[PDB]
This record gives structure tokens, sequence and C-alpha cells, in this order.
């Protein structure tokens, strides 16, 4: 009812010897629920991946051509600025906040949904109609590649052929300095460029997603307010005795019992779902971020 | 209609039922009276008052 489930997200389907795929504009779903943030960025990269099942490996797509991925954690946190790649080998398994990180010709539409208030993503301009973060509009702040244990003695090894064959397409920018070629909406907002801090802003994740007021109407005792009307008789309009916010509220939760709490969930009642790729290292399964803000109903 | 049948050769038929579908007399039932759910208004303009 309140529009906040189904969405674009634009994911590649074809493969014609690849040189030009047809990229076919598509709607999204996810079924209705009380979710959190935590849970929902799960089953919300299943809502991506569910027609990569039937469309998707039906045509003959590479594995590693998931399009769309709702990310949580920052990348280039072990990464000096010296050496391009990330120090430790592994991106740092910790969430800071959740983004998109995407590929080419592949964007992701919020116009009749209300999820980007719902992922801390907005607008700086809440009146202009509709907006797609699409591929080359967060130019700037590609997610590096990384070093393997071995050989780092002797060779600075940007390689992607460890995870089981998926390719990380890393890039070539400059000579021995080296980009992928997804594109986090984290590293495009602090981003030595910019152009995404124009038309973007960080928020609180907000769970609710800002509902709409509520409005208070009787027509048979009162007196109209300034400018309403009597006479219009429909459900849609009526004259107005009061308006005040949606009884939505959020309840708070932090601890230090974060991110471990997941794997050790995932250990038990026994799961291959949410977790369909383990080993890939940019499509694992997202970290928690360390509070969850669970969404009540006090009485108003 | 069939009013007997016992095998595709042998079977009786009669016509169906006649059933005259029309309006009601005075156009009953086209129009919501006595009603606080669907009401509807004669009201002046300036002065809104039904």
């Amino acid at each position: 009812f309140f529009n906040s489930n189904s969405f674009k997200a634009l994911l590649m389907s074809d493969k014609t010897d690849p040189a030009n795929p047809v990229y076919t504009w598509f709607e999204l779903s996810i079924p209705e629920g009380d979710y959190t943030v935590g849970s929902l960025i799960d089953m919300l990269n299943n809502a991506v991946v569910e027609n990569y099942l039937e469309v998707g490996r039906q045509k003959g797509v590479q594995i590693s051509d998931i399009g769309v991925k709702f990310d949580t954690r920052n990348f280039s946190l072990g990464r000096d600025p010296l050496t391009s790649l990330v120090t430790p080998g592994n991106y740092t398994f910790k969430a800071f906040h959740p983004d998109i990180v995407l590929l080419p010709g592949c964007g992701v539409d919020f116009t009749h949904s209300r999820i980007n208030n719902m992922l801390g993503m907005r607008k700086r301009f809440p009146y202009e109609p509709g907006y797609v973060i699409t591929y080359e509009d967060l130019v700037g702040g590609n997610i590096p590649a990384l070093l393997d244990l071995a050989k780092y003695p002797g060779e600075t090894s940007p390689v992607l052929q460890d995870p089981d064959g998926n390719s990380y397409h890393v890039e070539e920018v400059s000579p021995k300095k080296w980009q992928t070629k997804y594109r986090s909406w984290c590293l495009a907002y602090n981003s030595s460029q910019g152009t995404l801090k124009s038309e973007q802003i960080l928020t609180v994740p907000d769970i609710t997603g800002g509902l709409g007021q509520l409005y208070w109407s009787l027509p048979d005792a009162f007196k109209p307010p300034v400018t309403f009307t009597n006479n219009t008789t429909d459900i849609s309009t009526q004259p107005v005795t009061g308006m005040h916010l949606f009884p939505l509220s959020q309840r708070i939760v932090y601890n230090t019992s974060a991110v471990y709490a997941q794997l050790v969930e995932q250990m038990t009642n026994n799961t291959k779902v949410f977790n369909r790729f383990p080993k890939n290292a940019i499509l694992m399964q997202p970290p928690y971020d360390t509070t969850q803000w669970i969404s009540e109903n006090v009485p108003y | 209609h069939f009013a007997d049948f016992v095998d595709d050769r042998r079977a009786t038929a009669a016509g169906n039922r006649p059933n005259y579908i029309g309006f009601r007399d005075n156009f009953i039932g086209m129009m919501y009276y006595n009603s606080g759910s669907n009401t509807g208004s004669f009201s002046s303009q300036t002065q809104q008052l039904n």
C-alpha cells in the first residue's frame, strides 16, 4: 500500500558473444513483512538474483555478472594511497553505511518506490520528479583490486583467478596502478573528484522511510477550515480537521555482539540461500551494521 | 437444453425458460436513495451547506 517493495534495477540478461547485449529494463518485487536493514539487505539482494535464475542463467550469461548488489561495508579501508591495492588482502569485514555497487549499463530506479529512504540515500532536491542512479553517474571512486598472501615479496599481484573462476574485471588506468569495474556509492561520495556530492546526500538509514502525515477528516460535525470546501464527497479529498506524524517510531539497539553473531546464525538453521556467492569477495554475505533500528508502533 | 438424456441419439429437448431482463419500473435502483454512505447533495455555492 505504501509503495515500498517494488522497483527497477536494469540487469543484464543476454549473451550475444558478448559485444552488445540488450539490457531490458524490468521491475522487481519483495514479499511484505516487518523487516530490518540487516535482514532486508540480505533478501533485497535475493530480489536481484531471483530474476537471475529464470532469465539470466536460462540464457547463458556468466555467473559473476550479477548487476546490482546492495553492499554495506566500506571498500578502501586498508588501502594506502601509495600502493593502489588494499593491504590485508581482504576488504574490511565491518559495515558502515548501506550503498550500491554497479556494472556498466546498469542503474537502479527509485521513482515510485520508497526503499531509498529506508536504505539511507536521498536527493538534495526533494521536489524534482524521480531519479535513476545510473552507471557513469557515480563517476570516480572505483573499488580497487587486492593482493594475495603468496608471492608478495617480489610481485604485487592484482590477480582475479582465486574465487573459483569469478572474474573481478580489474582495470589499468595508470601503469602499475589498478582499479576494477565496480563502482560503490560510498567511495563515489568521498571521492577526490566529486559530482555526486552535488545531488545526493548521506543520512540515517531510516527504517520508517519518512512516512507522510495522517490527516483527520470529519465533515458531518465540524465546519470546514479557511479554504476548504464542503461539497466534494470523495474518499480522496475531504475537509481536514488536523494532521500529525504517522505513528511508526524507531527503537534502537547496539552491541559489540554484532556481525560475528550473524556468522553464528548461518552455522545453524542449515541454509544455502542468501549466500549463493560465499567466496566472491564482492558478492559475499554483507556485514550487518553495528546498530539496528527496530520499528515499533506506539499508540498516539 | 436437455429435459431427458440417456444416449446421444435418444434425448428430448426443451427450450430454455423465458428470462426477460430489463430496468425496473420508474428506474428504481439506479440511484442511491436513503443513504448516509452514498448521499448525493444539492448544496448552494458560497454557503456550501448540504
